[PDB]
């Protein structure tokens, strides 16, 4: 069962350098061509490059030929992308992908990992739990919120009860505001489940080693 | 004395302007081994479906090859086997593929050191196994381009051969073609094979691009691995020889009205005759210059020729009784 | 570098309907074209290769065709799971450029938004800013408009809205809208109201709270 994983993403100042790795498993890594592609926010996929198992054949998009250089270690089952002299155009979510047998098509993509290029520095989110209205009117259901505010840069991960809560979640795309992102999430459960059972939003910001949990409890005395 | 003839015509579109075509039959279906080159080159395995070629695989992407290679296809009732061998730019390196469905080929690579054909020219072709005393053989055959001088019969047509599918090419196969001319030079030699019968098809003349005359030579055993081959005539007045095939142990022989190939004749046992006139509806002249037989069985055979764009005219020819 | 022009861009259709996107290349690219789907939140998945071949595990509804310059991708009976971004790619030569993509979203029966209003968190007022949040979950069709009332007056600035993609589960959209202000600006006013307007009802959906409740 094929599996890929990207690593090394994050912020980098313009004109700088960054290394990106992709570990692969479940298949013969030395038996298949490998490739890099990327997704600028709000834009279509852009092919980056490709390399044959013996590393004899490496090919790039003309714009990136003197910037990036692709490589691979068959002994470590790992694909590598070396980036340098980046500009604002390169801020993108990077995917590493395998070619199919006898086809120049990406038959399996990895999740990818983020890369942001900006002169602004890292910032950890505030996390504010959103309990319902203080004069709550119980219905068949209750809805709880979680407000992530003022972090930079992307991405950020948010789950409920460490992913124990699945249906009824609505996690909105982050909105930018003067170099500071903001995100929010909603969840809806039966009135018999809350506040009878604990409900927490878990928030993680890799960019500054931030990990916060926030338990939702009704407004009132404590 | 019965004769039954029937002629059908079907057209096929191909989006690939193949530099060179290589049809073969597997199951009932038709396949082509296309070559596209003009930096990157492709060797497509296309398959006839309804009205158009459908590419299935790019074998050449497995590569580790440098440039344009010789191609040797071998078709059995069980499985297709395709070899991509480097031509001289010193012992042969090839890529072996095999499939028992025609869709999913398996990859491999082989090297024949000190190979028998070390100083011979080769050209790509499709072929069938040659039965020999309960041992079928695939043959890679090479012809010496042109002989300047000393009379010698050793390796005018040499073949190296394998009886383990394509995996190893140990056996030598000697051909004694008792013919020579000074400025004559052979090209595009391929082995026509039918049951135990070995034959060769090749062009004769001074060096390539001015080839004109076709030559065909039947072969008969001298040893288990040695053949003697004498030329078989096919000349007809005001007609140029083109291609040769067999139906029901009889020859079917195509010709053209002349080298411009405005029309093609099919000749059954040099007794019955058919005329294929290509209808023209383009500014380009229509002709059958590339026309080749593709045997289906002992009763049916195809006659194929391309035109202006990738328009494969395909005559389905039936002849029996 | 070859260019791949994809038509159309947005497709809104009901289930059980056929669809056919087309892809036109700047030059001949033989038969080497692939078609991919990425559902929202998902990495792209291969679906078609060499223009007209199924990839293994690809459901029959997906088909591809076309010759030379131009190609077509087709779904026979679109389903709610097929809400996605589809795009073509040329494999004939490097660079192996992609197309511009084609979003595909589905029709469904219209639904009234479920609205909830949330006053600023107890932890947040320490930081000197107050964030009033309003959620409007599970509603069709696409468009909805929210107005913010502060003691009966419409408020211009400070709103920040965000929409989810269509949900594959229920073909429903979701929306959040948040107004942040100075905690002193929160401190001088009492009632706050999230108001919503949508085709499902002539009357706006209203949810509200006062500062001390
Ligand atoms: C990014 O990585 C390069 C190379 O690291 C090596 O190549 C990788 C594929 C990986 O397998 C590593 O284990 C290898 O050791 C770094 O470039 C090297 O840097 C050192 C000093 O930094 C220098 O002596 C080497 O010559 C460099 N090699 C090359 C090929 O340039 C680079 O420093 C890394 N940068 C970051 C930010 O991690």
């Amino acid at each position: 069962n094929v599996n890929l994983l990207e690593s090394g993403g994050g912020l980098v100042q313009p004109g700088g350098s960054l290394n990106l790795s992709c570990a692969a498993s479940g298949f013969d890594f030395s038996r298949y061509w490998m490739s890099w592609a990327r997704q600028a926010p709000g834009k279509g996929q852009e092919w980056i490059g490709e390399i044959n198992p013996g590393s004899s054949t490496i090919k790039y998009t003309p714009s990136l030929k003197d910037k990036f250089i692709i490589s691979r270690d068959n002994a470590k089952n790992t694909l590598y992308l070396q980036m340098s002299k980046v500009s604002s155009e390169d801020t993108a979510l990077y995917y590493c992908a395998r070619y199919g047998s006898y086809v120049y098509a990406m038959d399996y993509w990895g999740p990818g990992t983020s890369v942001t290029v900006s002169s602004a520095k890292t910032t950890a989110p505030s996390v504010y739990p959103l309990a319902p209205v203080c004069g709550d009117t119980t219905g068949s259901s209750v809805t709880l919120g979680c407000l992530v505010k003022g972090y930079f840069p992307e991405p950020v991960t948010l789950t409920w009860n460490s992913g124990s809560l699945s249906s009824g979640v609505h996690t909105f795309p982050a909105v930018l505001q003067s170099d500071l992102y903001t995100l929010s999430s909603s969840v809806t459960v039966t009135s018999s489940t809350w506040p009878s059972q604990s409900i927490t939003c878990n928030v993680a910001h890799p960019a500054s080693s931030t990990k916060v949990d926030k338990k939702i409890e009704p407004r009132g005395p404590t | 004395r019965h004769v039954f003839i029937r002629t059908e015509l079907s057209f096929i579109k191909n989006n690939v302007p193949c530099i060179r075509d290589m049809f073969f039959i597997y199951k009932r279906e038709l396949y082509n081994i296309c070559l596209d080159d003009l930096d990157e080159t492709h060797i497509y395995v296309q398959k006839k479906v309804k009205d158009s070629w459908i590419t299935l695989n790019d074998l050449f992407k497995e590569t580790d090859l440098t440039g344009r290679p010789h191609i040797f296809a071998y078709v059995d009732v069980e499985e297709i086997i395709i070899l991509l061998c480097e031509d001289e730019e010193k012992d042969m390196t090839c890529h072996r593929f095999y499939s028992n469905d025609g869709k999913e080929y398996n990859n491999s690579e082989i090297t024949i050191s000190d190979y028998i054909l070390k100083d011979k020219l080769l050209s790509s072709y499709v072929s069938l196994p040659l039965k020999i005393e309960n041992r079928e053989y695939f043959l890679i055959c090479g012809v010496s381009p042109y002989k300047f001088k000393d009379d010698n019969k050793k390796d005018d047509i040499l073949c190296m051969a394998s009886h383990d599918k394509g995996e190893t090419w140990g056996t030598k196969i000697v051909i004694k073609y008792d013919n020579y001319k000074l400025g004559v030079q052979y090209f595009f030699l391929r082995p026509y094979i039918s049951k135990n019968d070995l034959s060769f098809h090749f062009y004769v003349g001074d060096n390539i691009n001015n080839v004109k005359n076709v030559n065909f030579i039947e072969c008969t055993h001298e040893k288990d691995l040695e053949f003697v081959c004498s030329n078989r005539d096919f000349l007809k007045d005001n007609k140029v020889l083109q291609d040769v095939s067999t139906l029901n142990d009889e020859y079917i022989v195509s010709y053209g009205n002349d080298n411009n190939f405005a029309e093609c004749y099919i000749f059954f046992n040099n007794e019955n005759s058919i005329l294929i006139k290509p209808e023209k509806y383009g500014n380009t002249t229509a002709g059958c210059y590339g026309g080749t037989f593709v045997k289906i069985d002992e009763n049916r055979t195809l006659f194929i020729y391309s035109s202006s764009q990738g328009i494969y005219n395909i005559h389905t020819i039936y002849y029996a009784n | 570098s070859i260019v791949m022009t994809q038509t159309p861009k947005f497709l809104l259709v009901s289930a059980g309907d056929r669809i056919t996107i087309t892809c036109k290349a700047s030059q001949s690219v033989r038969n080497d074209v692939a078609w991919y789907q990425q559902k929202p939140g998902q990495s792209p998945k291969l679906l078609i290769y060499f223009a007209s071949n199924r990839y293994t595990g690809v459901p029959d509804r997906f088909t591809g065709s076309g010759s030379g310059t131009d190609f077509t991708f087709t779904i026979s009976t679109v389903q709610a799971e097929d809400l996605a971004v589809y795009f073509c790619q040329q494999g004939y030569t490097s660079p192996r450029t992609f197309g511009g993509g084609t979003k595909l979203e589905i029709k469904r029966a219209d639904a009234a938004p479920t609205v909830s209003i949330f006053p600023p968190s107890s932890e947040q007022l320490t930081s000197g800013g107050a964030s009033v949040v309003c959620f409007l979950n599970n509603f069709y069709p696409k468009d909805i408009n929210v107005k913010w009332k502060i003691d009966g007056s419409e408020r211009q600035n400070g709103v920040l809205n965000s929409w989810t993609d269509q949900d594959s589960k229920d073909s429903t959209y979701s929306m959040s809208s948040t107004l942040t202000l100075t905690k002193d600006e929160y401190e001088r006013h009492n009632s706050y109201t999230c108001e919503a307007t949508h085709k499902t009802s002539t009357s706006p959906i209203v949810k509200s709270f006062n500062r001390n409740e």
